[PDB]
RNA sequence: GCAGU
C-alpha cells in the first residue's frame, strides 16, 4: 500500500479520509434514526431513575409558573404548542400514580417497562438533559466508587482472587449476611478479611439509602447503567458514521478559505468541529438534505476561526467583520471610479465615521517579520536594525552616580538632623519615600513644624554658594 | 563562578521546574491598548512585568514594594529585563516526538529502540500499529502492525496483548524498556558474533544503551510531553514606529502550535472521531517539530512572505546562528573605520587618527579628563564641551592619546598581523595615514582600502596593544621568520637607484673623506649618485667578547652607497650596502641587522631605510614614458620566419604527411619558440642598452632604463610583464584550457587589434572569476584548520622525550628544492648532531639550531639532522616549548602560552589566495649509491636490480646527497655502485612503456603447467623472423589454466633442478596474462636480462591532504613483512596472501585484477611496499610505516603544493595541523582497563590511562592511531562548545544531549564563547592558578 | 539586490 510513503500530514488525511464512502440521501436518514434511538433510548434509560421523573414533574409544575420557556424545556412529541405538553404531562403524572404503589414485587415488572414505552413519545432538550445526565453521571459514580470500594477494600488486606467473595455479594444488597459464608474457605484471605468486616459500616447501607430513594435495586440500576451505556454508545457509533462520511464536504468548503491567514488542515478541522457541531444538532424530520445545514455550520466555524487565531495581534470579530466589510467596499469603489478611495469617501459609502475608517485601517496591518531581509540583502535582516529603546545611555548612568554623590555631598554640608528629614522625605537613601505625618510619628515632632524644616533646608541649599554644581544637572 | 557546562536531557520535570506559568492562551497583546494579554505568549503575569517596577494593572507602581505579586493583576513588581531570563512551557495534549532524537541520524529513538526509522515514522504518524507489550501472544514487542492486522489479532487474542500507535506508543517503548538488561545482553550477542557489521551496529548500541545509564537521562525524555516557551524578550514583538508591528518568527510558530494544541484539547473533550483526532495529534506533532527545526521533516512552513519561518534550530546554527555571529565574533563599541592613506612621515608605532574619529573613540577619556581637571564641572558640561568642541578639548585629547595605543585593522584578518597597534597622532584629514612598510602586513594598497580602528581601554588591553601587537614587535613573520616589516616598490626603487653604478658619472675617481663627504659632494651638485669613487670607510664588527671593534679603509664604492652607508648602523659590514640594492638585498641586509643587533637597532634601521628610499626616488625622476618599453628590432622578423615556418607545417598538413594532432602541436612549440626569441631578445636590448664612454672608448653597462629598473629591482613587475609591454605577449588559451594556435603577436605598446584583445579577455576573465571564487573556498579551509588546531597551546618547557623527525633537504630528483639550513634552522635538536667523522659531537643533544648552529651544520657537510616535532611530543594537552621549538615572530625558543595552533592555522591559510582554483641522466659530478638494493650482473656488463624501491642518489665527496632518483625494477645500470659520472651523463636506462621480468641466476627453460594451447597462443609475423608467445587473458583462456598458473622455471642442463643461492625453495617466474614472450623451450638465458615483457594540484590539493581523504585508486601496500602467494581467482579479485614463515602466515588480500600488480610471488616484501602502485593513502602510510612517515609524506605533499606558487611556510605549522588530525585511537587490546576494543578514544586519555596502570603495575591497553580530517577531526573533539560552535550544530548536540556530555572550557573557544580570558597567552597565568586553586 | 576592499 502507500503507508509509509508520504510525510505531508494533508495526504495522511485524505488517504485515511477516502477510504470512508459517501451517503445517499436515504443514508442520512438510517444513521439519523439510528442516532434518534440510541438517543431516546438512552433518555427512557435515565427514565427508569425516577428521580428524573421527580425532577421533570417539579419543573413541569414551574413551568405551570412559567419558570423558563418551553421551547428549550420540549422540542414536540412525536407519534411550539404548549397545550399538549401541559396535560400529557400530567398523563405521564397519573402513570406516576399507577406506578407509585402498585408494588404489592413480581407485579411491579410489567409498570416500568410500561413507563419506559409510554416514555417513548417524549422529546427532550440538549440543556435540561445535560443537567440530568449529569446527575446521572452523579449515581454512575457512587455506583463504581462503591463497587471499587467494595473491590479494593478486601484486596487491600488480603491475597485472593476475589471472584469467590463477588459470588456471594450480587443480590445481598442490604446487610453483610454474605459474609458469614466468607470464613468458611479457612484460608487465610477471610482471616485478614476479618480486621475490615467492620469498617465498611456507614459504606454498606448508605448506598441501599438512596437506592430506595430512587426506589430501584442497586444491582438493576447497575444493570440500567450498563444500558444507558449501550444505548449511548450505539449514539455516539452512529454521531460517528455520519460525520466521517460527511469528511469530504469539509474540505470542499474549505478550501475556498487556503490562504486567508490559516494552514488547509487548520480550516479542516475546524470544519470538522463545526460538522460535528451540526450532526449533533441536525434533526432530520425537516425533510431538508444534511449538507445543507453542515454547510453552514461549517462555513461559521471556518470563519470564526480564521477570525479568532489567523493573526498574531488579534483582534475581535466585530472589528473583523468591520474590517471585511472595509475592504469589500474599497474593493467595489476602485471598481466604479478607478482609484483607490479616500477615507472620506470610504467613510460616505460606508456610514461610519472618519476618524473610525482611519482606526480600522491602522488595525488591518500584519506584523513584519524581524526575519525580512532588507532589499534583498540576506546577511542583514530587519531584526538588527531594530534597538532597544528601554536601555540607559552610559552617560545617563554616570549623570546619575555623579548626581547620587553630588547631592550627597551637598547634604552632608548640613545639619544631621534635617539632612535625614530631606533623605527621609525624599527616597535618598531609602527604598521608599515618606510623608509628613510618618515622619511626625517617627521624629516625635508634630508635622507642620518637620514641614518647616525642609523648607528650611531646602532654602539653605537654594544659595549659591553650594548649589553651582547642582545646577550643571539642570538641563540648558 | 562556573567551572563547566554540562547539556543533557530535559525531564518534564526539568521543563516545568524552568518555567514562570503555562502558555494557555496564543494570544500575543491586545490590539487597542499594547498591553499583553493574559495566559497569552507575552504575559506579564508569567514573564514578568513589562515595565520597571510597575504591575499591568498600575496599582503598584514604585520600587517602594518591589518584589510584590500584585493581586489586580499577577504581576511581579520586579524589573523588565526579567522577561529576558523568564521562560513558560505549554502542555502538549498528546506526547510529542522530538524532532532532534528522531531525525538526525543515526536517529537516537531508532537506534535505542533497535527499530528502523521508516518503521517509527510509521508508528509515529498514525500509520501503523506497534505491540508494545506481547504477553502470552506470538506477538513481539517492536512488531508493526497495520490496521486490519490489528483487528485480527483483537479478533485472536482480544484485550490481553497492548498495541498502540502514535507518539504514544514510541513513549511506552522507550519507557517499557530496561537498560541495563539489554545492554548486557548486548555484550553477549556480541561476544558471540563475528560478523563485523553486526559487531559495529552492536557496538554503536552498547556505546548508546551505556551512555544513558551512565547519565541520568532516561529514554523517554525524547518524547515532549511538555513544551519550553523561550522568554518573550528573546522573540521580541516590538512597534515600528510607522505604527506596523515586528515579530519574530518563533511567536508564529508558537502560536501555532498552542493553536493546534487546544485544539486537541477541545477535540479530546469532544469525544471526536479517531479520524479527526488522529489528524490533530499528526498535526501538533508537525507544528511542534516546525517550531524546534523547520524543515527537518519535509516540507518547511512558510508564513506571510512565503519564505520559511525561522525555527528555534536556526537561531542558533549556521553562519547566522548565535554561535559564529553573536558569540564568536560580535560588533564592538569604541570602534571607528575609514580610508587609509600613506603619511610616509611615520615612524613604525605611529598612525596618523582623525581628530574627528579620536574625539568620539575617546569619548570617555575626555569626559573625565574634562571632570578631573576642573575644566568642566559635571559630564553633562563635558558633554556638552565636546559636542561644542571647544579649544580645551582639543588640548585634553592631545592629553588622552598621548601614550595610549589604538588597534588597526583591515578585514580580512588573514593573519595575526591584520591587525597591529599604533600610537595615534591626530592628524586633520577623515582618511587614517597608515605606515608604509606595515602595508604589506596587511596587504593593503591605497586605492580605496578601508580599516577599522578599536581601542584598548582597560591597563591590560593598552600594554598587550604595547608590548604583543605594537607594530614595532612585528617585523618578523610567524610563517616564516623573515621580516614582514620591509621596503617596498618605492622604497626599493629609491634605494636601487641610489646604489648603483654608471661608467663615466660626474665626479667619478676622486677620494672621499667619508659619507659625509660623498653627501656634501652629490648636494652641491659636484658629483653624481653614480659615480664610482674610493670612500674612507669606518665599519664596526662584533667581536666574540661581544662589543663592536672598528676598522677603517678605503673602499671602492659609489657616491651613492657612501651615502646610504650614513643609516645603516654599526655592527653591519660594507659589503650590506657595497651593491645594487634590489628588494631581496633591502630584505637581506634588514634580516641581518635583526639577527645581528636586535629590535631596537633594526626598527630604527627600517625607517631610516624607508626614508632615505623614499627622498632618492624623489631625486630620482624616475618615469615611466612610451620609449620606455623599447621594442627589439629583431621582433618583425622572428614574427616572419615563426610565420613562414607555420607556413611549411600548413603545407606538410595538407599534403597529409603530419596528422592534425602533430600539426597542431609543430605549430605551438614553433610559435612557442619564436615567442622565447623575441623575449631574449627584448631581454637582451632592454637590459644593456647603455653603451657609454668611458675616455672615449664605449663601453656597455646595465641599463638605465626605467621600466628595467622597476623590474630589476624587484620594485615593481617582472620579466612576465616586460615581455607583455615591449616583447609579444605569446600564446593565449581557450575558456577551456587548450591554447589558441595563433599567438598574439602583438605587445601594449603597439596595439592588439580587435580579435587579439578578445582572445585575451577569454583569460582574463578566468583569471578573474577563479580570484573571485578561490577567496571562499581558502576562507573555509582556513576556518576548518583554526577550529581542529585552536587548543594547542604551549604549555610545557620540556617533555624530555628522545623521538623526532630526520630532517633532511627535499631533493626533487636532480635538484634540491629547499636546504637543511632553512629547514632545520629553528628546530631543537633530538639527537647528538656527529660529525661525519665521527665520535666527536658536533651540536650537542638539546640544542636550538639558530643560525650561528646552522652555519656550524653547512661548515661541515652534514645532511640529515634528526629534530624534535609536536607530532612526537609527550606532552599531553600541548605542545612542550622544545618539541615547538623558536617561535618565528621573535627569533627565540617558544614561551609557555603561545596559541600555537591558531598561529599554525593562519599560517597555512593565509596564502591560500595564491594557490589556484626514459632514462636517467646525472646532471653534475659524484659518486652514486644505492639503496633498497639487490643486485646482480648481466651477460654484457650492466649492473642490473632485481629490486622494486632500489633508489639512487649521489653521494658528493662530502657525503651529503645532491640528486636523488627511481630506478625502476629490472632497469640496467651502466656503472656499478660507487662510481664517479659525468656532468650530464646516463647511468640507468629501462623500458618505459612494458614492464620486464628478469632472470634471477642464470639456468635452463622449464614450462612448468606453460600448455600449449591451453596457456600459451603460439603469434607468427615477418619482421620478427622469430615466432612468438603469449600467455593468455582471462577472457581468452576455455577451461583449464587460470586455475593452474603456468610457470617458467629454472633448471640445468645436467636435468639438476638449480635454484637460488641460499634457499632451496622452487624458484619459478609465474607469467600473467597480457604478456609477451619471444623465446623458445630450452633456450639459455644468463642472469641479468629480460624473459617476458608486460604492458601497463594546487587550493583543492592542500583541502584533500588536510581531510585525509582516501584517493580514488590507492596504492596497495603490503600489511606485513612475509613472501607473495596467490588463492582465488575470477571473482573480479585475484587473492593475495601474505606469509611470514616466523609466525602466523596466513594474511590474505582481496586485490581486483584489473589493477596492474606490480610485485611477483617469489621475492620477500616488507610493511609498506607497493605490492600495487598508485597514489598512497595517508591512512595506509600512518598504519603500516608510522606517524612520523604520515607526518613527512603530509608536510612534503602540502609544501609540495606551496612551493610552486613560491611561498615560504616553515614545517612547524603543517605538523602542528598533523598532530590534531592523528589525536583519536582505537583499542585493539582493552587490556586491564575501562575501554572495549574497537572504540575510538582521545589519545591521550589513553596514554595517561596505560602509564597510570604501568603505575600499578597492570599491562595497559594497546592502541592503533587513526589520521582523521580536519573536519572529522574538528567535530570530534571531547568539547562539545567548540564542536557544536565550528558546524553541524544539530548533530553534536544531540549526541552531546543523549551522551550527557559535560565541556570543561579548557581550549579557547569555550572561553571566547563565555566571555573569559582565553587559556593562552596573557591569560593562562589566570588558568593555570584557577586550575591549580580550583583543584586543591 | 547593487557596489567598494
Ligand atoms: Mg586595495
Ligand atoms: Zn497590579
Ligand atoms: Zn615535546
Amino acid at each position: 500500500s502507500e503507508i509509509g510513503r508520504t510525510t505531508d500530514p494533508v495526504r495522511m488525511y485524505m488517504r485515511e479520509m477516502g477510504t470512508v464512502e459517501l451517503l445517499t440521501r436515504e443514508g442520512e436518514i438510517d444513521i439519523a434514526k439510528r442516532i434518534e434511538d440510541g438517543i431516546n433510548q438512552v433518555q427512557c434509560s435515565v427514565a427508569e431513575y425516577p428521580e428524573a421523573i421527580t425532577y421533570l414533574l417539579e419543573q413541569y409544575d414551574r413551568v405551570e409558573a412559567e419558570e423558563a420557556r418551553l421551547s428549550d424545556l420540549i422540542t414536540g412529541f412525536v407519534d411550539i404548542d404548549p397545550e399538549l405538553a401541559r396535560e400529557k404531562f400530567a398523563e405521564l403524572r397519573a402513570q406516576y400514580v399507577v406506578t407509585r404503589d402498585t408494588i404489592k414485587h413480581a407485579t411491579a415488572q410489567e409498570e416500568i417497562l410500561k413507563l419506559s414505552e409510554v416514555f417513548k413519545q417524549f422529546r427532550l432538550v440538549p440543556k435540561q438533559f445535560d443537567y440530568l445526565v449529569n446527575s446521572m453521571r452523579v449515581m454512575m459514580d457512587r455506583v463504581r466508587t462503591q463497587e471499587r470500594l467494595i473491590m479494593k477494600l478486601c484486596v487491600e488486606q488480603c491475597k485472593m482472587p476475589k471472584k469467590n467473595f463477588i459470588t456471594l455479594f450480587t443480590g445481598n444488597e442490604t446487610s453483610d449476611t454474605w459474609f458469614n459464608a466468607a470464613i468458611a474457605m479457612n484460608k487465610p484471605w477471610s482471616e485478614k478479611l476479618h480486621d475490615v468486616s467492620e469498617e465498611v459500616h456507614r459504606a454498606l447501607q448508605k448506598l441501599q439509602q438512596i437506592e430506595e430513594e430512587t426506589g430501584l435495586t442497586i444491582e438493576q440500576v447497575k444493570d440500567i447503567n450498563r444500558r444507558m451505556s449501550i444505548g449511548e454508545a450505539k449514539a455516539r457509533r452512529a454521531k460517528k458514521e455520519m460525520v466521517e462520511a460527511n469528511l469530504r464536504l469539509v474540505i470542499s468548503i474549505a478550501k475556498k478559505y487556503t490562504n486567508r491567514g490559516l494552514q488547509f488542515l487548520d480550516l479542516i478541522q475546524e470544519g470538522n468541529i463545526g460538522l460535528m457541531k451540526a450532526v449533533d444538532k441536525f434533526e432530520y424530520r425537516r425533510g431538508y438534505k444534511f449538507s445543507t445545514y453542515a454547510t453552514w455550520w461549517i462555513r461559521q466555524a471556518i470563519t470564526r476561526s480564521i477570525a479568532d487565531q489567523a493573526r498574531t495581534i488579534r483582534i475581535p470579530v466585530h472589528m473583523i467583520e468591520t474590517i471585511n466589510k472595509l475592504n469589500r467596499i474599497s474593493r467595489q469603489m476602485l471598481q466604479e471610479m478607478g482609484r483607490e478611495p479616500t477615507p472620506e469617501e470610504l467613510a460616505e459609502r460606508m456610514l461610519m465615521p472618519e476618524d473610525k475608517i482611519r482606526k480600522v485601517l491602522k488595525i488591518a496591518k500584519e506584523p513584519i517579520s524581524m526575519e525580512t531581509p532588507i532589499g534583498d540583502d540576506e546577511d542583514s535582516h530587519l531584526g538588527d536594525f531594530i534597538e532597544d529603546t528601554t536601555l540607559e545611555l552610559p552617560l545617563d548612568s554616570a549623570t546619575t552616580e555623579s548626581l547620587r554623590a553630588a547631592t550627597h555631598d551637598v547634604l552632608a554640608g548640613l545639619t544631621a538632623r534635617e539632612a535625614k528629614v530631606l533623605r527621609m522625605r525624599f527616597g535618598i537613601d531609602m527604598n521608599t519615600d515618606y510623608t509628613l505625618e510618618e515622619v511626625g510619628k517617627q521624629f516625635d515632632v508634630t508635622r507642620e513644624r518637620i514641614r518647616q524644616i525642609e523648607a528650611k533646608a531646602l532654602r539653605k541649599l537654594r544659595h549659591p554658594s553650594r548649589s553651582e554644581v547642582l545646577r550643571s544637572f539642570l538641563d540648558d | 563562578e562556573f567551572d563547566a557546562i554540562k547539556i543533557a536531557l530535559a525531564s518534564p520535570d526539568m521543563i516545568r521546574s524552568w518555567s514562570f506559568g503555562e502558555v494557555k492562551k496564543p494570544e500575543t497583546i491586545n490590539y487597542r491598548t499594547f498591553k499583553p494579554e493574559r495566559d497569552g505568549l507575552f504575559c506579564a503575569r508569567i514573564f514578568g512585568p513589562v515595565k520597571d517596577y510597575e504591575c499591568l494593572c498600575g496599582k503598584y507602581k514604585r520600587l517602594k514594594h518591589r518584589g510584590v505579586i500584585c493581586e489586580k493583576c499577577g504581576v511581579e513588581v520586579t524589573q523588565t529585563k526579567v522577561r529576558r531570563e523568564r521562560m513558560g512551557h505549554i502542555e502538549l495534549a498528546s506526547p510529542t516526538a522530538h524532532i532532534w532524537f528522531l531525525k538526525s541520524l543515526p536517529s537516537r529513538i531508532g537506534l535505542l529502540l533497535d527499530m528502523p526509522l521508516r518503521d517509527i515514522e510509521r508508528v509515529l504518524y498514525f500509520e501503523s500499529y506497534v505491540v508494545i507489550e506481547g504477553g502470552m501472544t506470538n506477538l513481539e514487542r517492536q512488531q508493526i502492525l497495520t490496521e486490519e492486522q490489528y483487528l485480527d489479532a483483537l479478533e485472536e487474542f482480544g484485550d490481553e496483548f497492548d498495541a498502540k500507535m502514535g507518539a504514544e506508543a514510541i513513549q511506552a517503548l522507550l519507557k517499557s524498556m530496561d537498560l541495563e538488561q539489554e545492554c548486557e545482553q548486548l555484550r553477549e550477542e556480541l561476544n558471540e558474533t563475528n560478523s563485523e557489521t553486526k559487531r559495529k551496529k552492536l557496538t554503536k548500541r552498547i556505546k548508546l544503551l551505556e551512555a544513558f545509564v551512565q547519565s541520568g537521562n532516561k529514554p523517554e525524555w525524547m518524547i515532549l510531553t511538555v513544551l519550553p516557551v523561550l522568554p518573550p524578550d528573546l522573540r521580541p514583538l516590538v512597534p515600528l514606529d510607522g505604527g506596523r508591528f515586528a515579530t519574530s518568527d518563533l511567536n508564529d510558530l508558537y502560536r501555532r502550535v498552542i493553536n493546534r494544541n487546544n485544539r486537541l484539547k477541545r477535540l479530546l473533550d469532544l469525544a471526536a472521531p479517531d479520524i479527526i483526532v488522529r489528524n490533530e495529534k499528526r498535526m501538533l506533532q508537525e507544528a511542534v517539530d516546525a517550531l524546534l527545526d523547520n524543515g527537518r521533516r519535509g516540507r518547511a512552513i512558510t508564513g506571510s512572505n512565503k519564505r520559511p519561518l525561522k525555527s528555534l534550530a536556526d537561531m542558533i546554527k549556521g553562519k547566522q546562528g548565535r554561535f559564529r555571529q553573536n558569540l564568536l565574533g560580535k560588533r564592538v563599541d569604541y570602534s571607528g573605520r575609514s580610508v587609509i592613506t600613506v603619511g610616509p612621515y611615520l615612524r613604525l608605532h605611529q598612525c596618523g587618527l582623525p581628530k574627528k574619529m579620536a574625539l568620539e573613540l575617546f569619548k570617555p577619556f575626555i569626559y573625565g579628563k574634562l571632570e578631573l581637571r576642573g575644566l568642566a564641572t559635571t559630564i553633562k558640561a563635558a558633554k556638552k564641551m565636546v559636542e561644542r568642541e571647544e579649544a580645551v578639548v582639543w588640548d585634553i585629547l592631545d592629553e588622552v592619546i598621548r601614550e595610549h595605543p589604538v588597534l588597526l585593522n583591515r578585514a580580512p584578518t588573514l593573519h595575526r598581523l591584520g591587525i597591529q597597534a599604533f600610537e595615534p597622532v591626530l592628524i586633520e584629514g577623515k582618511a587614517i595615514q597608515l605606515h608604509p612598510l606595515v602595508c604589506a602586513a596587511y596587504n593593503a594598497d591605497f586605492d580605496g582600502d578601508q580599516m577599522a580602528v578599536h581601542v584598548p581601554l582597560t591597563l591590560e588591553a593598552q600594554l598587550e596593544a604595547r608590548a604583543l601587537m605594537m607594530s614595532t614587535n612585528n617585523i618578523l613573520s610567524p610563517a616564516n621568520g623573515e621580516p614582514i616589516i620591509v621596503p617596498s616598490q618605492d622604497v626599493v626603487l629609491g634605494l636601487y637607484y641610489m646604489t648603483r653604478d654608471c661608467v663615466n658619472a660626474k665626479g667619478e675617481g676622486m677620494v672621499l673623506t667619508g659619507p659625509k663627504e660623498a653627501e656634501r659632494l652629490y648636494r652641491s651638485g659636484l658629483a653624481s649618485l653614480h659615480a664610482r669613487v674610493k670612500v674612507r670607510i669606518t665599519e664596526y664588527e662584533k667581536d666574540a667578547n661581544g662589543e663592536l671593534v672598528a676598522k677603517t679603509s678605503l673602499k671602492d664604492t659609489t657616491v651613492g652607497r657612501a651615502i646610504l652607508w650614513m643609516i645603516v648602523p654599526k655592527g653591519l659590514p660594507y659589503s650590506i650596502v657595497n651593491q645594487a640594492l634590489g628588494k631581496k638585498a633591502i630584505s637581506k641586509m634588514l634580516n641581518t641587522c635583526y639577527r645581528i643587533l636586535g629590535l631596537k637597532p633594526t626598527v630604527i634601521f627600517a625607517d631610516q631605510i624607508m626614508y632615505t628610499g623614499f627622498a632618492y626616488a624623489a631625486r630620482s625622476g624616475a618615469s615611466v614614458g612610451i620609449d620606455d618599453m623599447v621594442i627589439p628590432e629583431k621582433k618583425h622578423e622572428i614574427i616572419s620566419e615563426a610565420e613562414a615556418e607555420v607556413a611549411e607545417i600548413q603545407e606538410q598538413f595538407q599534403s597529409g604527411l603530419v596528422t592534425a594532432g602533430e600539426r597542431y602541436n609543430k605549430v605551438i612549440d614553433i610559435w612557442a619558440a619564436a615567442n622565447d626569441r623575441v623575449s631574449k631578445a627584448m631581454m637582451d636590448n632592454l637590459q644593456t642598452e647603455t653603451v657609454i664612454n668611458r675616455d672615449g672608448q664605449e663601453e656597455k653597462q646595465v641599463s638605465f632604463n626605467s621600466i628595467y629598473m622597476m623590474a630589476d629591482s624587484g620594485a615593481r613587475g617582472s620579466a612576465a610583464q616586460i615581455r607583455q609591454l615591449a616583447g609579444m605577449r605569446g600564446l593565449m588559451a581557450k575558456p577551456d584550457g587548450s591554447i589558441i594556435e595563433t599567438p598574439i603577436t602583438a605587445n601594449f605598446r603597439e596595439g592588439l587589434n580587435v580579435l587579439q584583445y578578445f582572445i585575451s579577455t577569454h583569460g582574463a576573465r578566468k583569471g578573474l572569476a577563479d580570484t573571485a571564487l578561490k577567496t571562499a573556498n581558502s576562507g573555509y579551509l582556513t576556518r576548518r584548520l583554526v577550529d581542529v588546531a585552536q587548543d594547542l597551546v604551549v604549555t610545557e618547557d620540556d617533555c624530555g622525550t628522545h623521538e623526532g623527525i630526520m630532517m633532511t633537504p627535499v631533493i626533487e630528483g636532480g635538484d634540491v628544492k629547499e636546504p637543511l639550513r632553512d629547514r632545520v634552522l629553528g628546530r631543537v635538536t633530538a639527537e647528538d648532531v656527529l660529525k661525519p667523522g665521527t665520535a666527536d659531537i658536533l651540536v650537542p643533544r638539546n640544542t636550538l639550531l639558530h643560525e650561528q648552529w646552522c652555519d656550524l651544520l653547512e661548515e661541515n657537510s652534514v645532511d640529515a639532522v634528526k629534530v624534535r616535532s609536536v607530532v612526537s611530543c609527550d606532552t599531553d594537552f600541548g605542545v612542550c616549548a622544545h618539541c615547538y621549538g623558536r617561535d618565528l615572530a621573535r627569533g627565540h625558543i617558544i614561551n609557555k602560552g603561545e596559541a600555537i595552533g591558531v598561529i599554525a592555522a593562519q599560517s597555512i591559510g593565509e596564502p591560500g589566495t595564491q594557490l589556484t582554483m626514459s632514462s636517467i641522466q646525472v646532471k653534475n659530478k659524484g659518486s652514486i649509491k644505492l639503496s633498497n638494493v639487490k643486485s646482480v650482473v648481466n651477460s654484457s656488463g650492466k649492473l642490473v636490480i632485481t629490486s622494486r624501491n632500489t633508489e639512487l642518489k649521489l653521494i658528493d665527496e662530502f657525503g651529503r646527497t645532491k640528486e636523488s632518483y627511481k630506478v625502476p625494477y629490472g632497469a640496467v645500470l651502466a656503472k656499478g655502485d660507487g662510481e664517479q659520472v659525468a656532468g650530464g651523463e646516463t647511468v640507468a636506462n629501462w623500458d618505459p612503456h612494458t614492464m620486464p621480468v628478469i632472470t634471477e641466476v642464470s639456468g635452463f627453460v622449464r614450462f612448468t603447467d606453460m600448455i600449449d594451447g591451453q596457456t600459451i597462443t603460439r603469434q607468427t609475423d615477418e619482421l620478427t623472423g622469430l615466432s612468438s608467445l603469449v600467455v593468455l587473458d582471462s577472457a581468452e583462456r576455455t577451461a583449464g589454466g587460470k586455475d593452474l598458473r603456468p610457470a617458467l622455471k629454472i633448471v640445468d642442463a645436467q636435468g639438476n633442478d638449480v635454484l637460488i643461492p641460499g634457499t632451496d625453495m622452487p624458484a619459478q617466474y609465474f607469467l600473467p596474462g597480457k604478456a609477451i614472450v619471444q623465446l623458445e623451450d630450452g633456450v639459455q638465458i644468463s642472469s641479468g636480462d629480460t624473459l617476458a615483457r608486460i604492458p601497463q594540484g594546487g587550493l583543492p590539493r592542500v583541502a584533500d591532504l588536510f581531510e585525509a581523504r582516501r584517493p580514488k585508486e590507492p596504492a596497495i601496500l603490503a600489511e606485513i613483512s612475509g613472501i607473495v602467494s596467490f588463492g582465488k581467482e575470477t571473482k573480479g579479485k585475484r587473492r593475495l596472501v601474505i606469509t611470514p614463515v616466523d609466525g602466523s602466515d596466513p594474511y590474505e588480500e582481496m586485490i581486483p585484477k584489473w589493477r596492474q600488480l606490480n610485485v611477483f610471488e617469489g621475492e620477500r616484501v616488507e610493511r609498506g611496499d607497493v605490492i600495487s602502485d598508485g597514489p598512497e593513502a595517508p591512512h595506509d602510510i600512518l598504519r603500516l610505516r608510522g606517524v612520523h612517515a604520515v607526518t613527512r609524506y603530509i608536510v612534503n605533499e602540502v609544501q609540495d603544493v606551496y612551493r610552486l606558487q613560491g611561498v615560504k611556510i616553515n614545517d612547524k605549522h603543517i605538523e602542528v595541523i598533523v598532530r590534531q588530525m592523528l589525536r583519536k585511537a582505537t583499542i585493539v587490546n582493552a587490556g586491564s582497563s575501562d575501554f572495549l576494543e574497537g572504540e575510538q578514544v582521545e589519545y591521550s586519555r589513553v596514554k595517561i590511562a596505560n602509564r597510570e596502570l604501568e603505575a600499578n603495575g597492570k599491562v595497559g591497553a594497546t592502541y592503533s592511531r587513526d589520521l582523521l580530517g580536519i573536519t572529522k577531526a574538528s567535530l570530534a573533539t571531547e568539547s562539545f562548545i567548540s564542536a557544536a560552535s565550528f558546524q553541524e550544530t544539530t548533530r553534536v548536540l544531540t549526541e552531546a544531549a543523549v551522551a550527557g556530555k559535560r565541556d570543561e572550557l579548557r581550549g579557547l573557544k569555550e572561553n571566547v564563547i563565555v566571555g573569559r580570558l582565553i587559556p593562552a597567552g596573557t591569560g593562562y597565568a589566570y588558568h593555570q592558578d584557577r586550575m591549580r586553586r580550583r583543584a586543591a
